[PDB]
C-alpha cells in the first residue's frame, strides 16, 4: 500500500500549499471540530480531484495576478507620461501637428 | 510617440487597457477570494481525511499480504477490558464491507511481554508522567503515580 | 435499486456474457451501461466486481460491430470518466494476467478513441454544427498546439463560427466552450490575437465575463486572462 501513501502525501501536500497560501490570505480557516472516519469506498479519488482542482486553480490565479499587476503598472505609468508630455509642448500650436 | 496623433493614439490605448485590466484584476482577485473561502471552509476536514487514510495505509502495511493469503494477517496489543468493543470494530468494518461471511478475532499464547497502561484520566495526567520520566512500571507492577 | 453485491456482480456477468457477441452487443446500447458501471465501479469496490465490469467494456469495445459503434462506446466511457479511474487500477496491481490484460486493453483503445475524437475535421465538424458541448478535441492540448492554426482555413470560418456564437448563444455550455477556445487559440496562435481583435472576439469575452452563468463567466475570465498577457 505504500503507494496509496505516496498518493496520500501528495494530497497532503496540495492540502498543506493551499494552507499556507490560506494562512498569506486573510481568510479563517474554521475549526468546526468534526472528525469521520473515512470509509473504504474510493472516495479518495473524488478527494483527489478536488484538491487538484483546488490547488490547481488557485496557482494559476496567483501566477496570472503578477503578470496583469505588471502590464497594469507598466500602462499606468506609460499614461502618466503621455500625460506630461503635452505640457511639456505647451508652448505655441500653431503647426497641423 | 512623436507626434500629436501618436500621442491621442497612445492615450487611448492605454486608457481602455488600463480600466480592462484593473477590472479582470479586480474580478479576479474576488473569484480568489471566493474559491479560498470554500477551500478554508473545509479545509480542516480535508486535512483529517487524507491523514486518516494516510494513516490507515501505512497500518495496513504492517500486515501480510497475498503472499502468503490472499486475505490478510495482523497482530495487534489490547486491554483485556476491550476484547468485545474491539470486536465489535471488527463487526463495523466487516459490516461496512458488506461481506455476508463474517471476520474473526483470535486470542493466542503470546511470548511478548505485554505494555504497560493506566487509564490515565484529566488529573493525574502529569503525575502518571512524572513517574514515567523514570521508566514506565513492568506489567502491572505497583504504580507510584497514586502515591505521588 | 442497488441490489446486494453478488447480485451486481452476477448481473454484469450476464451483461459480459451478452457482449461477447456483436449483434446484441449492437442492439442493447439503448440501456445506458456504462455510466451506472462507471459510478458502480467505485462505488461497489470488490475485485470481482471491477474485475467484471472491466471484461465487459472490454467485450463491448470487441464486438461492436464498426469503428464508429467502438467510437460510441469509448465515446461514452471517456465521457463517464473512465479513464481516469483505468489510470488508477494501472496505479494498482492484481493477481492475474488477466485483468491486467483488460485493463491495458481498455487503456490503450481508450487512449486510441481519444486521439480520433482530436481529429481537427471533427473539431470543424463538431464547430459547424454547433455542437460545443465539451468534447474531448476541446480539452486536447495536443489538437491545439498543432491545429491551432488551421482553424484560419476558409478565410477564418471557424473562428467567425466561434466569434458569432460567442454573441449569438444563449446555452451556457455553448457560450462558455466558445469562450474557452478563443482562450486556447489566443494561447497557441499567438499571431491570432489581431485575428481576434478584428473578429471582436476581445470585446465579446470581455463582456461575457459579465454574464449571468457563473460557468460562462469563469471561462469569459480565463479568456480574457490569457488575452492581455502581454503588451
Amino acid at each position: 500500500f505504500v503507494n496509496e501513501v505516496r498518493r496520500c502525501e501528495e494530497m497532503d501536500r496540495k492540502l498543506r500549499f493551499v494552507e499556507k497560501e490560506i494562512r498569506k490570505a486573510n481568510i479563517p480557516i474554521m475549526d468546526t471540530g468534526e472528525n469521520p472516519e473515512v470509509p473504504f469506498p474510493r472516495d479518495m479519488i473524488d478527494l483527489e480531484a478536488n484538491f487538484e482542482k483546488i490547488e490547481n486553480e488557485l496557482k494559476e490565479i496567483n501566477t496570472n495576478q503578477e503578470a496583469l499587476k505588471r502590464n497594469f503598472l507598466e500602462l499606468t505609468e506609460l499614461k502618466f507620461i503621455l500625460r506630461k508630455t503635452q505640457q511639456f509642448f505647451d508652448e505655441m500650436a500653431d503647426p497641423d501637428l | 510617440p512623436e507626434t500629436p496623433q501618436e500621442r491621442k493614439e497612445m492615450a487611448s490605448g492605454v486608457n481602455t487597457r488600463i480600466d480592462d485590466l484593473q477590472m479582470v484584476l479586480n474580478q479576479t482577485e474576488d473569484h480568489r477570494q471566493r474559491v479560498l473561502q470554500a477551500a478554508a471552509k473545509n479545509i480542516r476536514v480535508w486535512f483529517i481525511k487524507v491523514r486518516k487514510m494516510k494513516a490507515i495505509y501505512h497500518t495496513l502495511n504492517l500486515c501480510n499480504i497475498d503472499v502468503t493469503q490472499k486475505c490478510l494477517i495482523a497482530e495487534v496489543w489490547c486491554p483485556v477490558t476491550d476484547l468485545d468493543s474491539i470486536q465489535f470494530a471488527l463487526r463495523r468494518g466487516t459490516e461496512h464491507s458488506g461481506s455476508t461471511v463474517p471476520s474473526i478475532l483470535n486470542r493466542m499464547q503470546t511470548n511478548q511481554t505485554p505494555p504497560t497502561y493506566n487509564k490515565t484520566n484529566k488529573f493525574t495526567h502529569g503525575f502518571q508522567n512524572i513517574v514515567d520520566a523514570y521508566g514506565i512500571g513492568t506489567y502491572r507492577e505497583i504504580n507510584p503515580a497514586p502515591y505521588t | 435499486n442497488k441490489c446486494g453485491f453478488q447480485l451486481q456482480y452476477q448481473m454484469i456477468f450476464s451483461i459480459w456474457l451478452l457482449a461477447f457477441s456483436p449483434q446484441m452487443c449492437e442492439h442493447l446500447r439503448r440501456y445506458n451501461i456504462i455510466p451506472v458501471l462507471s459510478d458502480i465501479l467505485q462505488e461497489s469496490v470488490k475485485e470481482k466486481v471491477t474485475r467484471i465490469i472491466l471484461a465487459a467494456f472490454r467485450n463491448f469495445l470487441e464486438k461492436s460491430t464498426e469503428r464508429e459503434t467502438r467510437q460510441e462506446y469509448a465515446l461514452a466511457m471517456i465521457q463517464c470518466k473512465v479513464l481516469k479511474q483505468l489510470e488508477n487500477l494501472e496505479q494498482q496491481k492484481y493477481d492475474d494476467e488477466d485483468i491486467s490484460e483488460d485493463i491495458k486493453f481498455l487503456l490503450e483503445k481508450l487512449g486510441e478513441s481519444v486521439q480520433d475524437l482530436s481529429s481537427f475535421d471533427e473539431y470543424s465538424s463538431e464547430l459547424k454544427s454547433g455542437r460545443l458541448e465539451w468534447s474531448p478535441v476541446h480539452k486536447s492540448e495536443k489538437f491545439w498546439r498543432e491545429n491551432a492554426v488551421r482553424l484560419n482555413e476558409k478565410n477564418y470560418e471557424l473562428l467567425k463560427i466561434l466569434t458569432k456564437l460567442l454573441e449569438v448563444s444563449d446555452d451556457p455550455q455553448v457560450l462558455a466552450v466558445a469562450a474557452h477556445d478563443v482562450g486556447e487559440y489566443v494561447r497557441h496562435y499567438p499571431r491570432g490575437k489581431r485575428v481576434i481583435e478584428q473578429l471582436g472576439g476581445k470585446q465579446l469575452v470581455m463582456n461575457h465575463m459579465h454574464h449571468e452563468d457563473q460557468q460562462v463567466r469563469y471561462n469569459a475570465l480565463l479568456a480574457v486572462q490569457k488575452l492581455m498577457v502581454h503588451n
